[PDB]
RNA sequence: CGCUUCUCGGCCUUUUGGCUAAGAUCAAGUGUAGUAUCUGUUCUUAUCAGUUUAAUAUCUGAUGUCCUCGAGGACA
RNA sequence: AUGAUGUCAUACUUAUCCUGUC
């Protein structure tokens, strides 16, 4: 239970198939 | 403007040896004209930018290892 | 292999010093300073 | 000099004409370039100072005003008993300042 | 401007580590030579610590050309999810992989082409 | 075409000063005339050199300034160190200084007209040849001896040094006065 | 500001975690009714930039006017501003380098 | 004689009282000559001749034939 | 371990110099 110290401040997958499915209709 | 620049210059030298009291440099020594200069590269530096940028070319630290084995004979 | 520092500081320099017991040197500033040593004034003092 | 080192002097034969020195190369001097301790008057060669090149400075070139004198270091030194120090050459010196 | 000396970029390395990270304009008082916005984009571009400026592999160059079809433009938007996060380098790769590969009537027309 | 060393040395009447870079000259006898003049100076060691005869002294550390006694007995010295710890006035006196700069004025330590600047020449603090019979006053608090240096007691049962054959040392064949018992 | 900012992050943040994208099939037949009417119009398709144009310069100073009028009016200045009047100036000196400059980032860096 | 806890002392870390819009911001030098100091990169070449140097250094020129990968083998 | 040539910043000096024109 001890306080560490705090010097900060200043003083999902990312990936989705329907893009890439969007874009391979676009380019056919 | 100047005294802007000659702060700026001391704040500079103040972070140079700040930024040498961390990495704990002893090859970085003062001159006595506000300059520093290399004891291990055995050469000058105008700037202080200069003496911190002293360790990719002509490491002095690798050819310490002729010293060290004529210090200590084992590994 | 650093040819160039052993050009510059004169390294495989054709010398010999007949004095100092008809030893050879690498570079002229050896063999003027091998010219005046101890071995040489020792086969100098041998000589006599 | 300081203000241009590749600057040549005339070095011709001194003359009875009185040297003179520019309002924007006044107090300076010719070979010693100081501004203390005048001892003795600047002449000038008699080619050096004929129609148009009369009353002209020797260092600047310019109108000269008031008459141009030699320092006290250049004549203990031996230095302004030399030829007229008219300066004929002018390179690396107002050329690209004339264009900005 | 911007060249970007090593001599200067000890020192903006040196005045991030010391100064901080969100104070730009603390870090460009001390270089004389670039703004306060022209550090903070050379300490995210080149002076980070997370950047990964060597190593590149046939994993990260699958991933990129995987994914400059689905997305052609939009090349800062990739940065991080291919993993390089320089926003050059990933063009630099897409130049390297593209110049190293280099070395009613008309519906009436294939309506017969499949019937002759 | 050019002569060799040993001749040029056997035709000089003053073979000391020949050098070997001297035999690489137009005129080897004009300049074996003139290296040998009475009043003359060599040449600086920096002929040959290739550091340009200043940057040897790359690591060597030495102090910021050594004042006089005539400035440092004036207090502008502290006075200019509190000013500037101040700054990190006096007005101590205005005929004091001229008495320090006129009356209490010392000599410095000049050189002769052949002391050339050496390249180092900080590390060869050379002088004459402090010989047997003749000491310095510290090392006579090291021996301790109130006003013959003790060893010269040694020097009567061992008999006189072959270093120095000529030597007389006081109260044996040498009949010393102060800090010199030999001569 | 802070706030909207904070919503932009989170709605951008999802538009890439889910692709979620316009419908692409929606999205084609968009693209194919742009390309059907464009083409039923007959437009031309517009030309990359003519390096030796007569248009270029005069359009170059056109544009440069009007970044100047708004970026400086009356006396005030940053820092940042101070700069693009000064790029602003180098290019109302130098007009056919500045032409030059706009032709090679405009074809060359994507960023 | 050994062991556990508790207390007292000789002592070897760090250590600003808050919140508002990270509290709000910027940070100019011109040219002619010239020097210095950093960094990076290149010569295991063998011999001779000449140029050149204080001496080096440097620069400039070349030597048998066949096969194989400067080296090895064979022949004259 | 100096030195060598070399593309490239950085400091320093010259009391360098800003109304020059046909």
């Amino acid at each position: 239970w001890k306080i560490p110290p705090c010097i900060s401040n200043w003083k999902t997958v990312h990936i989705n198939e329907n893009f890439a499915k969007l874009a391979e209709a676009l380019y056919i | 403007s100047s005294e802007s620049n000659r702060d700026r210059r001391e704040r500079l030298r103040q972070l140079a040896l700040e930024t040498i009291d961390i990495n704990k440099d002893p090859y970085f020594m003062k001159n006595h004209l506000g300059s520093y200069e290399c004891k291990l590269c055995l050469t000058l530096h105008n700037n202080e930018g200069s003496y911190l940028a002293h360790t990719q070319g002509k490491k002095h630290q690798t050819n310490l290892a002729r010293r060290a084995a004529k210090e200590a004979k084992e590994a | 292999i650093p040819y160039w520092l052993y050009k510059l500081h004169g390294l495989n320099i054709n010398y010999n010093c007949e004095i100092c017991g008809n030893y050879t040197y690498r570079g002229p500033k050896a063999f003027q300073r091998h010219f005046a040593e101890w071995r040489h004034a020792h086969g100098m003092r041998c000589l006599g | 000099a300081k203000h241009h080192p590749d600057l040549i002097f005339c070095r011709k034969q001194a003359g009875v004409a009185i040297g003179r020195l520019c309002e924007k190369c006044d107090g300076k001097c010719v070979i010693c370039d100081s501004y203390v301790r005048p001892c003795t008057l600047v002449r000038i060669c008699d080619e050096c100072n004929y129609g148009s090149y009369q009353g002209r400075c020797v260092i600047c070139g310019g109108p000269g005003v008031s008459d141009a004198y030699y320092c006290k270091e250049c004549t203990i030194q031996e230095k302004d008993r030399d030829g007229c120090p008219k300066i004929v050459n002018l390179g690396s010196s107002k050329t690209d300042l004339f264009y900005e | 401007g911007g060249v970007w000396r090593n001599t200067e970029d000890e020192i903006l390395k040196a005045a991030v580590m010391k100064y901080g990270k969100n104070q730009w304009s603390r870090i460009a008082s001390l270089l004389h030579r670039k703004s306060a916005k022209q550090c903070k984009a050379r300490w995210y571009e080149w002076l980070d610590p997370s950047i990964k400026k060597t190593e590149w592999s046939r994993e990260e160059e699958e991933k990129l050309l995987h994914l400059a079809k689905l997305m052609p433009t939009q090349w800062r938007t990739i940065a991080p999810i291919i993993g390089r996060t320089a926003a050059q380098c990933l063009e630099h790769y897409e130049f390297l992989l593209d110049k190293a590969a280099q070395r009613d009537e008309l519906e009436m027309l294939s309506e017969a082409r499949a019937r002759l | 075409n050019r002569f060799t060393v040993a001749e040029l040395k056997q035709l000089v009447a003053r073979p000391d000063v020949v050098e070997m870079h001297d035999v690489t000259a137009q005129d080897p006898k004009l300049l074996v005339h003139l290296k040998a003049t009475r009043n003359s100076v060599p040449v600086p060691r920096h002929w040959c050199f290739k550091r340009k005869y200043l940057q040897g002294k790359r690591g060597i550390e030495k102090p910021p300034f050594e004042l006089p006694d005539f400035i440092k007995r004036t207090g502008i010295q502290e006075m200019r160190e509190a000013l500037q710890e101040k700054e990190e006035k006096i007005d101590i006196d205005y005929q004091k200084l001229h008495d320090a700069f006129f009356k209490w004025q010392t000599k410095p330590k000049l050189t002769i007209h052949g002391d050339l600047y050496y390249e180092g020449k900080e590390f060869e603090t050379r002088l004459k040849e402090k010989k047997p019979g003749d000491l310095s006053d510290e090392l006579r608090i090291s021996l301790g001896m109130p006003v013959p240096p003790p060893w010269l007691i040694a020097m009567q049962r061992y008999g006189p040094p072959p270093s120095y054959p000529n030597l007389k040392i006081p109260g044996l064949n040498s009949p010393l006065y102060g800090d010199v018992f030999g001569t | 500001t802070r706030l909207y900012l904070k919503a932009e992050q989170e709605r951008q943040h999802n538009y890439l975690k889910d692709g979620p994208y316009i419908t692409a099939e929606e999205a084609v037949a968009v693209y194919t009714t742009t390309v059907h009417w464009l083409e039923s119009r007959r437009f031309s398709p517009i030309p990359f930039p003519p390096l030796s144009y007569k248009h270029d310069t005069k359009l170059l100073i056109l544009a440069l006017e009007r970044l100047k009028e708004a970026y400086s009016v009356k006396s005030r200045l940053n820092q940042s501003q101070r700069e693009e009047l000064g790029l602003i100036e180098q290019a109302y000196d130098n007009p056919h380098e500045a032409l030059s400059r706009i032709k090679r980032h405009l074809l060359t860096q994507r960023a």
